[PDB]
């Protein structure tokens, strides 16, 4: 008579690393990298913004195809490849730290600035390269300071926007850089021409400069566009002769939200925490080997296939 | 193995017990029997639990981008944030590595010691009774019916009931 | 736990042994009696200190800022530093987590071991004149006064003193 | 006879977490992240400079708050809230990367440029806008060139700073940037204006530009500062005829120092390794969760209130 | 130590045993003998090894350069770098110091765990014919020559043979 | 009668730590952490280049001592202490950015600007700053124009590289700032001068400006370096009217490679992939304590001589 003890085993065995054993059999295991993503962005339960072909910086100079976004709130903002900035061709001095702002805020308002101009100087300078409604253009949110009488000189002008808020002012402005002296004689003069714009912490000076380029959508003619912040019950002014382009309105980045860039259809069905290029991430596991480059509340990046974590003993057959 | 048990003095494992992860087999004049410890394999199960449980807690750490998808990056702070990721990144498979065969050797390991645990208290239990096999079985010096084999499993069995004949049986006399 | 002894096969802790970490009750015709085993309650007490001398060894490692408390950081690079703060301290919460968790670990089922290590010791200092409880009790088959208990705990019980007498009544015979 | 094993327990356990178990009870345990600072900056053993409301960069220019903090030898730096670094209003470029290299530094020496100027340069050009002793002054380290007769044009003037030191030096200097074209003539004639540094390694050219702006201390103009290392051996020469606000001293950053960022009192009695905002921080365990952002020799940042870390066998009371 | 035999109640090691690991002392007629045993010194070797393999596991992660040794790199960035490579310095240093203690607390244990599992191993083996002495060492009730050592290290032990005698020597009745 | 259970020890074992005990002492142990580093550059395998004295930045604008590495194919690229980028003084801007764009490249290869001028200009302008033969000469792929009709105004000229390839190929130029107003008249003549530079993603403009500073290799002219990146199918374009340093050939980075800087011998008989100032290092050991700064596959840098790993039970002699 006899009672023997003894444990369960397995046909199907997996196996594990354990700190001596790179190959140990037991009988189940359970992985914690997670492979498997998600090829939409899952919007469910969040206001969110699909700017489309609409490119952040636009968002502030009001590009004809920003003109869906020109203010808005939102939790989350989804930038797309190839999204457009510039109608008319040029480039924004610190760009990125203009365009990460943007992508971190909760929303945009915008304000007027109130500036007003002689009537030797055109306002309304329009341009083919920004079409809007069948016609010629501009920057919504900016406008193409000219010479009422071509050739003529621009005059000397002084605008100062105040910022009477409680919060701190996003204002921008543009240079023009012509590329030939006539198209900077018909426009602003044979004068000499600069630009001075001045707070009570930002002062800088501006010289548009005649130079031969390649045509961009059209035009050799470059704007590069510039910008600060107006703290606060602060002033800031522009001195100028031509070639400012002028904000007729600044912005308020309005509190926070999550900034997405990715090509990855919209869902509004599934709902998660975790996104990047491709899409978005939905695990428990805390380890995940899609992506080194996400953004939100997401599984720390591992470059392996499967890490198996034993759920069960040695596997021991018979 | 550390304790000696699973891949140890026993030889292998029940495949035909999918009843829990731990038991018995007896024998005696009305045959064979099987039956799982409840008690032990609640206690290995609940420890794994306890793991999976740790795998899963999350942190509430919200992180943005600092590299653009879409546009240039300029190229030393470029470099910079590679260097970052990467050497983060390393950081954490390293640490995954190590919690995977830190975890597994702990819980191949104590998965061993509930088998010994049950095995102990088994001993215990029969005393003077019966004698080790020396490969997970006790040779019983006395008549063990059904009952008698619940006994021992159920933890009940009072070895003073059976002592007297067990150690003549024993000593071989009478 | 992994050595069966504490919170296993000893259903309970002695509240009232405020001497050491582990001890000895026994009863015999003078009485009942308590003493704690100083050797065992040591050697799991250094082990303790250990662990704390090795958390509160510290690293040499001075650090000089890297954002000001007092005026405007640059965006973009502020936002390099802050993802590198928050990975680093992830990375740390982690490993603080996990050093705690696994140390813990270690430290139960090592004084468990200080345990079952003098449970084992006693055993084989009785050898034959004892038996086991199953309960961490042996019971000794012949008289064991004051001085006999405690030659057990101070390790020079000869068990061969006895062995004839108490073989006799392992066996019930004269 | 029998005799019993047996293990101690207590009334009252404390809970810990295990690989297993998030809630084992367990005899005894010590806390690994420290919550406790200290509000107080503990420079017991260090020799420490109280800037007060002196700012860094105003040390290297010489504003009237920094007056007592031109020179030193220190170990720590201490940085205060709203400290002055500017009297006449402006900016430097590169502000915080010289800011770190002072706050960095065990010290300041200063040393005499030679700089003498014609007959026609007022050197001692001064502004309501820097107090000193109830009479208009200027940025010690600085003079602000001036034509001697109003409204003539500043000369054209070169002045050379020879580094004969073996170790190389931090010069600093200003462009003024007048608020009005009145005052430029009135300061520094009808003529253009330029100014030109040059050493071996190093330069640049700087136009001062005219431009309405808000006053800032009573003033619309402004001083932009600028600043380079001069190495052991090498000159730097400045050429100008107008606007340049020329050193007349220049530092020399000396070993090395621990800065800190605080508005926590001074305790001479206590003794630290690690600072924060918030004061000091003095303990043996390896973490704490009091701030991400600290100086010095610290404990890592957590974020837990607590980890128990146990210091006894499993609680098994009964 | 854990399992309460290397530095336990094993007094020490033996400098004469090059042979290998663990292994055999005996004492007979005959005289003495010493011989190592293979199988339990290559279960501890081989998990050694395992430790050595996946020290050695290379997991690089080219990187490049973003500090140049010849040319001055501008400041700030320069800060945020040295802030950042001497942040990873310290968890690399850190897990390095615990990696190896950790290591190190199971390299020690699971050498004493092989140890006391050959030593349960002898024991069961012999079971009703010898009698330990708490040292480590078996006392045998009943002859035992050069074959019969040699059958105990070699795991072929009959102990069926030897039973009556030794019962007989041990329980001195009968 | 008895058999003995027992384990082995030895007379000299070795310390190691444990989670419990700093001096444990066990039967053998090994080291975990390299402290011996190799003082050659192991480049068994590797088709390296050695630059010498040659600055990496050399390599585009073709200084005397870069001739020998004007083009070629690398896996890795040696850079040394001191090594030259300039012959004539000046200085390059986003200097670093280039220099690591260039160490991390597999290759150069040099297009041919084609570009072309009038009989007013002498292209082959030429300096006692750059030496070729014993004689005075230039940057190989610049060339210094200069009105052939000295104090005569340059002419007003226009030269456009266009990109016909597949790939965006680097194009460097210089701009020269004359140390006096003699130096300018005589060079490019009496009339105001600037520099444009334009292409569908880069414009900007450059002013030689005259100042007196210390003499660098015998001169104290200087010549500012710019750089960009022209994309396929896109043209740049150069206006200018004198100052221009302009390129006569243009540099495309192909592939990718390992930049090393170090003194270190080579040695062609070794093989590694890690690398750092001092030399090589090959291990299998996971750390080192050599330096935190290394390139390629490298163990990670650990503060501590040593850490053993026990490969034996503990040592109990007797
Ligand atoms: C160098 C000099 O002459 N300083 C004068 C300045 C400057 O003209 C303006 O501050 C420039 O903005 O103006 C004052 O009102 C001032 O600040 O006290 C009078 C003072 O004599
Ligand atoms: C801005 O302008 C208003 C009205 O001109 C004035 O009251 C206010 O003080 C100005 N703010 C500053 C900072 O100069
Ligand atoms: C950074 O890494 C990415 C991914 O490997 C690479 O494409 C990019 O070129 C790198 N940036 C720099 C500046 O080397
Ligand atoms: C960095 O993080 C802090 C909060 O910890 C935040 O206030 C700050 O704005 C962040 N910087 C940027 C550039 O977003
Ligand atoms: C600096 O000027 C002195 C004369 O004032 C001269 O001897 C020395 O060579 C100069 N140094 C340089 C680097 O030009
Ligand atoms: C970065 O650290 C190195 C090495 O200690 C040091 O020499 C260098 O000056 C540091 N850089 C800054 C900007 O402090
Ligand atoms: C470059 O120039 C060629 C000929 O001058 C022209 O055909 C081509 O369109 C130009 N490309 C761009 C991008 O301007």
């Amino acid at each position: 008579d006899k009672i023997c003890l003894g444990h369960h085993a397995v046909a199907n065995g997996t196996i594990v690393k354990t700190l001596t054993n790179e190959q140990e059999e037991v009988t189940n295991a359970t992985e914690t990298v997670e492979s498997t993503g998600i090829n939409r962005l899952c919007m469910k339960g969040r206001k969110h913004k699909d700017l489309g072909n609409c490119h952040p910086i636009g968002m502030l100079i009001g590009t004809p195809a920003c003109d869906l976004h020109l203010t808005g709130m939102w939790d989350t903002l989804i930038e797309r490849e190839n999204a457009i900035a510039y109608c008319y061709p040029g480039a924004t001095v610190n760009v990125e730290a203009l365009r990460q702002k943007i992508m971190e805020s909760g929303g945009i308002n915008k304000i007027s600035t109130g500036f007003t101009y002689g009537s030797s100087i055109n306002s309304a300078g329009t341009t083919r390269a920004c079409m809007r409604n069948g016609g010629n253009s501009f920057y919504a949110e900016l406008k193409w300071l000219v010479s009422k009488s071509k050739g003529q000189n621009f005059p000397q002008t002084t605008n100062t926007y105040r910022n009477t808020d409680t919060a701190e002012h996003l204002i921008m402005w543009g240079i023009h850089h012509p590329s030939s002296t006539q198209e900077k004689n018909d426009l602003y003069g044979t004068q000499s021409i600069s630009i001075s714009v001045g707070s009570s912490t930002y002062r800088n000076n501006f010289v548009p400069v005649v130079g031969a380029r390649p045509q961009v959508n059209g035009q050799s003619g470059r704007i590069d566009f510039h910008w600060t912040l107006v703290q606060p019950g602060d002033n800031i002014t522009f001195s100028h002769n031509g070639g400012l382009i002028a904000p007729s309105r600044v912005s308020k980045l309005i509190g926070r939200g999550l900034g997405i860039q990715s090509d990855a259809p919209i869902d509004n069905n599934c709902e998660s925490k975790c996104f990047w290029r491709g899409g978005s991430i939905n695990t428990r596991l805390p380890f995940q080997n899609l992506s080194p480059r996400t953004v939100g509340q997401c599984p720390k990046y591992v470059n392996r296939r499967s890490l198996m974590l034993a759920t069960g003993m040695r596997n021991v057959p018979e | 193995g550390l304790f000696g048990a699973i891949a140890g003095f026993l030889e292998n494992g029940w495949e035909g017990m999918v009843d829990g992860w731990y038991g018995f087999r007896h024998q005696n004049a009305q045959g064979t029997g099987q039956a799982a410890d409840y008690k032990s394999t609640q206690a290995a199960i609940d420890q794994i639990t306890g793991k999976l449980n740790r795998l899963v807690e999350k942190t509430n750490t919200e992180f943005e981008s600092i590299e653009s998808e879409f546009s240039e990056i300029e190229h030393q702070i470029g470099n910079v944030i590679n260097w970052t990721k990467d050497s983060i990144t390393d950081i954490w498979t390293y640490q995954a590595e190590l919690l995977v065969a830190m975890e597994n050797q702990h819980t191949i390991d104590m998965a061993d010691s509930e088998m010994l645990n049950l095995y102990e208290r088994v001993r215990k239990q029969l005393r003077q009774n019966a004698e080790e096999d020396g490969k997970g079985c006790f040779e019983i010096y006395h008549a063990c019916d059904d009952s008698c084999m619940e006994s021992i499993r159920n933890n009940t069995y009072d070895h003073s009931q059976y002592r007297e004949e067990a150690l003549l049986n024993r000593l071989n006399i009478n």
